[PDB]
């Protein structure tokens, strides 16, 4: 069941064509799970304080025995056949305008690269307006483009016996071998091999991209990428995997589909605070045309004291923002 | 006949074209078979090793066991030394040369030290230490003969020699290939307008490919994925897509291929099994043509057109119990394969998605898990529930 | 021409200017044709093995085998015996050294021991072990001469010599090139204004690249992941893009190449074949010329400009039917490994998005999936409907 | 002060404080130039030889070719022998030590078998079998003298010798460095007061670096996947950072540099050659040192620091074509690099970002793709067209 | 706290048999090994009773314990020998001489005394001095197997073996049979002794109590980090931290004038009092600029990053000072914080400070993406004491 709310929008069990409770318990183990990484997740003055608040059924949403309200927290969210995504509201319309903007505010504001021809290429394609399969095809778009643009392969140092000369001659390994010993080399290889760390946690995140995901736009994606890790090793996605990256001239091509990895894959589902992420929006907007988030700097759109319009919806927002730049500077 | 000499033809017009060619397309589609049938075909020779060899890539496969490397060779006296051994394609393509330089009518080969070098080319035992110096020797020689042999007799060298290359994708071509992305493409052969003639790393020696000399690669393109091959290497090969042919599966189409190597007693009682067979799928004798269509149309819808079914797993099936064993052990373990275990999608390739604890390929288990999991289990279907369910795929 | 003196001019320049350069661009550009023929016009002799070498780098060489290493021998007194032997480049820079110190006329340089070290630098034999420690003792002598030679004679070494590595990229460069990123440096050469001369590891003799030698890389561009990012590896080479040219495939630039080779009356064979394939398309003598250039701003778009289509995959075309093969068996499945299971950016560079039937290269087909997708299917056109369907793209 | 008189200064006083040093920046900023000025100053040597010696670290250096490590060693064809040869690090290291040993007059110092041991060390070829041992029987008394004389006399070693060791991080150096990791430090050295004499793996043997020994190395800070994260390995040498200098581009400073090595009238056309280049410049004499450090500001912005421009790129330039070929050749195929397929940060550092047409490096293709991406095409500009795009970085 | 870290190597090798001296690079760990081992065993010059080695990762079993070694003498064929490592030939070499002062009847100490020259010959042995030294090798533990254990528990001279940078080799590849055997229970003459054969000789071996093993180890590089939890019970692990308190005026005197002349010590004394004047007259002002840059580190990284306080311990001047900063400590941090540069600010104290009496001045050009970068500022004189005055306030 797949649910699109808002931040503070209630519908109600009855609303959505679903289960009565398998609705309920499935995001009651995420807001739990929400709470047990709730240091982690960063707040600007949110006013949570959730040691024991999130614990009574108010982490990202408000699980009632009625209806599901929803809070700042925005993001996606899937759990056990139950999806669910948050939306700010100030997008909300009076279908997929609204998701759109919403991934190039943490795009132009979280520091992502999140190409807009990408995201271009979904308006149209007649799918349904979905957080994580949006990220899902972000980074498999952008995965799979590297893959045939280069495969990576890494070059590690092996000493093998071989049975014919590679590389370099281990001389004193070599030369200390018994004489019944002298069907092999034993040399040093510096050889490309693709079964690299970085391809390890490629393959793992497209094997579990394909287990959640519903469209059939990032299916065969997916499915080619499958093909592409064929021979890699199968791993499972340890956070100690993901730091042992390091990017340098060789994999930092490859640095766009780890960012998208690294945010899916680490019940999941990436969520931060819409207090904060208006916090990270304004501070990169208010340096190059030269904060509460309530109604009442503040948000404007159509729905919705410096007020900031969006055209984002669908770079000419920041240039009605002189008329309020005339007074402050 | 007509239909296997086209594919004949475009094998002959583009490996006169290109010099090398790579038939690919999904497994079971021919391109081993047609690849083989070829060279026997123009090459006169049904085993491999005087005009044609064959070898198989696979992952260990390597640039020393291909071209040349340093291999521990014993002596006559079983003594252990380490010799430049030449690889398969070295092998071969030294074969092409010296060969071809055996009916050049010129007053500037020694045709006794080519024909010892044949000799020693065509030897299939490992060389004595007395003769692999020979050997290094008569090599010495034929490139210090090639380098001053002009171009207008060294591009008619005329006994073609082939080199299929069956899973060539299987192989890191380009490792494998190590002077042959230069050597291959056909002005950088020997007579070319552009010949190159390579120095190798291990031996020292000049190398280049003679013209004479065609490679046939087969490329499964469901078990390495196409988008992973060099562009640059993709250059020096023309490219047949070899489909699936669902039009041999029909009931006097595979009469039409059974029948050109059994006796004539034997051709009838396999025709009375086939019209068996036929008549309990509902007298349709274009049952397999369409069933393998079908499936293929919808594999290419929700997969790739490189993960169709071949239909050379159909071509030996003359009873329904054949066909069992081909859907349960060739089709489903491969759409299975294919589709990573989605039982939703392979269910609508099998035209049974909305329909599941009946007469069905894949039954879905009565128990769901804690998250929600729904498992499918395979359902071996026998008799008339085998046939109904291959209908419902048609229909 | 920009070819026909230009693109020579450019190479002779910067080689030059830098001492070596590397040419870079998509497949089929003409990286090796005209590293090729500028070697051969500047050093006056068609093949390899004296006054220049032809390489190819792949993922097996190594240090070893390109500079020295030690590498395992066999006599008839000793089994095994292990020798640093010097690889290619060592042996090529020896003897552009060797060759420069025949015609300086210093009196310090004996000329017997440098004419005898020659020999046994230009042996095609493999070195006695008798010739190999005189071939240790005579470039023990050389390092010590070259030494004490003023760096006025030694920058003036008279006959050039040419390396050229096709596929550099393909090897690991800067592993190759060991001790090679400090001396291939223009002034660090011998006779430059800071003239190094390194130890090398195995052989423990000193070494240093003469001015006499020249490199020429011809890499490829299409590969991102062999992509030359070694910024300071970059700084020693001049990097020469050679980009897909279209205007080679105007009808009166596709004779004046072709017929350079043709002697007398193929000429005039290749002259109305020329006129019968552009009257067939349309009398448009910048035909090919337009489908190349659409095509490969239409690929600089969507995929990178390293992945254009080179000139040299329709440069061999005489007759629609060349075009067709060329088309239907290199061109087109090259573009579906660039947009692979990408239907509507295959469909925005044939111009044909939108058009999902008629005489289009990609067909769709009926059938749409469960999650809406949808796939296309190749259709192979013929005839005026193959020249209509190209006339498309162009326009 | 400048690199003969300042920088001269930075590499003497912390090779005195330290023993050994590594020169990093960028590719092109002078570390192997002021190396090699350094240590042929310092020794009154242009070549390497006794008292310093240049190496490579590549990825093929390991132990065995630098400290010690098991070789063959053949007397005569018959008779091999299997030794353990030292490397190029320790035949230094105890050749700074027996020659430190010659001056010292202390009364337990053998001279003549330290004289005997210097000959031993400084032969050209390979020591006879007679005197192999000989030369292990003056080593093990070499540590047995070392080790029993006083601190007071082992820390004054007057000969001082030098290993540069150029392309430092480009070798495994905690490999390559077995034992110098302890015994590299200043105090860890002999007569140091934490002086230590390690035993060695293969031989046996005990080993010390002598005080008298220094270590230059240099390493582009560019590659990062070869950078030098030992951090305890960082501690042995002082790190002496060699920025870009575009300082060096101005005219008078252009002039100067290369004034100092050329002819008598040789020198007078440089001057001129540098005068018409300014001159179509527009008269600016810092052109090209504004060029640099107005691009190596904005390469430190977007791509990093250590990813600036060396000015010997533009420091052979004298005319306007020898700065369009560094640009077009060197310069921007290296920028392209930098920020491959991100057009609006290559565009960005040469400041053209809105600037899509006219007189740019980049010219924007006008056709856009199907979901509105946007290429870029690399315009060759010439004349005053390219001084007037390159004058823009300027302003 | 000399005596003390001396007396905790001291009983921590006398618990244990063998211990790792872990910490930042700089702090001291190779010299309070060598420093130990001068005194203990009272030999400036290893090689008698302590041997000296530093692993690698080109070190193995083969040159450690023993190995197959080609030995073609001068005319004769190649014998293929078993070459002895340098464990062996120390715990050997502990072993014989420890039952050379011992008084068991048993012992025959003119067969113990011929082995103890054959383990202390600085020449190759002889192929007949070769099957001469297996012999007593075989003699010996049949006589080490036929002693008492409380004879063994208590052999006269100690030995020691220094593995310099002992992270840096393949430990438990290079430590074969010495996972089991090093364990002080299981060391010979212990209560539950273990005597296991070798196996390119077949021969058996034994660790004696003699020997003590000594590890000095850097915990800033984590790819080498020493993470068998099974080899770590064989050792104690001390840390040796970075002391800062050595860099204060009268720590930094009393550390180098030991090794200095009497008359010379007032060409160091008349160099640290016009250093210390030159910091503003405060005694502390290294001691304090070390503790507050390494405090900053173990926040913004770990604590094994720390700076060794060996960088600054010969610093005289204020020029030397200088040098250390500028060559030594700014290029360490810049690698550290690779374009981090608000950590690398913070780290020195400037997070704020852009521009002025900065190590790091602000580049006034942004980036498109809004993209900063800084300019490495070399600061000279009081501007750049001041700027240290900052990370120390
Ligand atoms: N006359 C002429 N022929 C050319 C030119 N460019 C390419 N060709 C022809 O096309 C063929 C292919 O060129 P080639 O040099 O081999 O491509 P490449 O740059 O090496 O491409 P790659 O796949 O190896 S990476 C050559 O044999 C040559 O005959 C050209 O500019 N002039
Ligand atoms: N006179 C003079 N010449 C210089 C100076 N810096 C560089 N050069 C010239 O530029 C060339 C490049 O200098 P080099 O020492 O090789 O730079 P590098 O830092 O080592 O470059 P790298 O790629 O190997 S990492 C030198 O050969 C030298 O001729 C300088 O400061 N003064
Ligand atoms: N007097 C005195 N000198 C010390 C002390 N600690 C370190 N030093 C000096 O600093 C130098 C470096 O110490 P060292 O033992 O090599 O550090 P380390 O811990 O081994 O550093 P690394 O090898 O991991 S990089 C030594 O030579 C020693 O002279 C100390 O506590 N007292
Ligand atoms: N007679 C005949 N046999 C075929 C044909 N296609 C396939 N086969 C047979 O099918 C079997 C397996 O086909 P194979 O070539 O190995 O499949 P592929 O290599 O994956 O394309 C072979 O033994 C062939 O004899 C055909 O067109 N005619
Ligand atoms: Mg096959
Ligand atoms: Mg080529
Ligand atoms: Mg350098
Ligand atoms: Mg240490």
């Amino acid at each position: 069941t797949t649910i699109t709310l808002y931040e503070h929008d209630e519908k109600r069990y009855r609303d959505i064509a679903g289960d009565k409770k398998a609705i309920q318990d499935a995001l009651i183990k995420l807001n739990k799970q929400f709470k047990k990484d709730f240091k982690k997740l960063d707040r600007s003055e949110d006013n949570s304080d959730t040691e024991d608040t999130i614990d009574e059924s108010k982490g990202v949403v408000e699980v009632y025995a009625n209806k599901i309200k929803a809070r700042h927290y925005v993001g996606f969210a899937a759990v056990d056949n139950v999806f669910l995504q948050i939306l700010p509201k100030v997008f909300k319309p009076k279908t997929w305008e609204p998701i759109l903007a919403f991934i190039r505010m943490l795009d132009m504001a979280y520091g992502l690269k999140i190409k807009d021809h990408d995201l271009a290429y979904l308006q149209g394609r007649n799918l349904r307006p979905n957080l994580y399969e949006v990220f899902i095809y972000l980074f498999a778009k952008s995965l799979w483009s590297e893959v045939q643009r280069g495969y990576h392969r890494e070059y590690v140092e092996v000493h093998r016996e071989e049975k014919f000369l590679r590389g370099k001659l281990l001389m004193s390994r070599q030369i200390r071998k018994l004489p019944h010993q002298l069907n092999t080399f034993s040399v040093e290889v510096h050889e490309l091999i693709e079964d690299n760390l970085l391809n390890r946690i490629f393959y793992a995140s497209v094997r579990e991209a394909l287990r959640r995901t519903t469209w059939g736009l990032n299916r065969k994606l997916l499915g080619e990428l499958m093909l592409a890790f064929d021979g890699i090793t199968p791993i499972h996605l340890r956070t100690e995997h993901f730091e042992r990256v390091h990017f340098t001239r060789l994999n930092e091509r490859f640095r766009r589909p780890f960012e998208l990895a690294k945010l899916l894959f680490m019940v999941s589902g990436f969520f931060v605070d819409m207090n904060k992420l208006f916090e990270r929006f304004i501070e990169r907007v208010l340096v190059r045309n030269l904060a509460k988030y309530r109604e009442l700097p503040s948000s404007s759109t159509y729905n919705q004291a410096y007020n900031m319009d969006y055209v984002k919806t669908g770079f000419k927002a920041d240039k009605n923002f002189r008329r309020s730049l005339n007074n402050i500077i | 006949g007509h239909n296997i000499k086209e594919d004949y033809f475009r094998v002959d017009m583009l490996l006169n074209k290109k010099g090398q060619v790579i038939l690919y397309g999904p497994p079971g589609t021919g391109k081993t078979w047609i690849a083989r049938k070829y060279v026997v075909e123009e090459t006169n020779e049904k085993t491999p090793g005087n005009k044609w060899e064959f070898i198989t890539f696979h992952q260990s496969y390597s640039y020393e066991e291909f071209i040349e490397g340093f291999r521990p060779r014993t002596d006559n006296e079983e003594k252990i030394r380490y010799v430049v051994e030449d690889g398969i394609f070295k092998k071969i393509a030294l074969r092409a040369l010296v060969k071809g330089l055996f009916e050049l009518e010129d007053a500037t080969i020694g045709k006794d030290k080519i024909h010892r070098l044949y000799i020693l080319l065509t030897k299939k035992e490992p060389l004595s230490p007395t003769e692999y110096e020979e050997y290094l020797r008569l090599k010495r020689y034929l490139w210090e003969l090639v380098g001053g042999l002009p171009k207008d007799k060294l591009k008619n060298l005329t006994p073609k020699f082939y080199l299929i290359i069956d899973e060539i994708n299987r192989g890191n071509i380009s490792k494998i290939f190590g002077e042959l992305i230069t050597l291959l493409e056909k002005d950088k052969r020997l007579g070319g307008e552009n010949q190159l003639i390579v120095r190798l790393p291990y031996s020292g020696e000049p190398f280049a490919v003679p013209p004479n000399l065609y490679i046939i690669g087969t490329m499964n393109t469901a078990d390495r994925s196409i988008a992973l091959l060099d562009v640059a290497l993709r250059r020096r090969f023309a490219f047949i897509e070899v489909e699936p042919r669902p039009e041999f599966l029909e009931k006097e189409n595979l009469k039409k291929i059974r029948e050109k190597k059994l006796k004539t007693e034997d051709r009838k009682r396999l025709n009375e099994k086939l019209n068996e067979l036929f008549s309990k799928l509902g007298n349709d004798n274009y049952f397999l043509k369409t069933l393998l269509e079908k499936i293929n149309v919808r594999i290419t819808v929700v997969k790739d057109r490189d993960h169709r079914i071949g239909h050379s797993y159909f071509l030996n099936v003359e009873t329904v119990e054949d066909l069992h064993h081909v859907w349960y052990y060739e089709v489903l373990p491969l759409l299975m394969e294919y589709f990573y275990n989605d039982w939703e999608t392979i269910k609508w390739v099998l035209n049974e998605k909305g329909k599941e604890h009946g007469n069905v390929f894949f039954e879905k288990l009565r128990l769901t898990g804690p998250n929600g999991e729904e498992a499918y289990q395979l359902k071996v279907l026998e008799g008339d529930a085998f046939i109904g369910a291959l209908k419902r795929i048609i229909s």
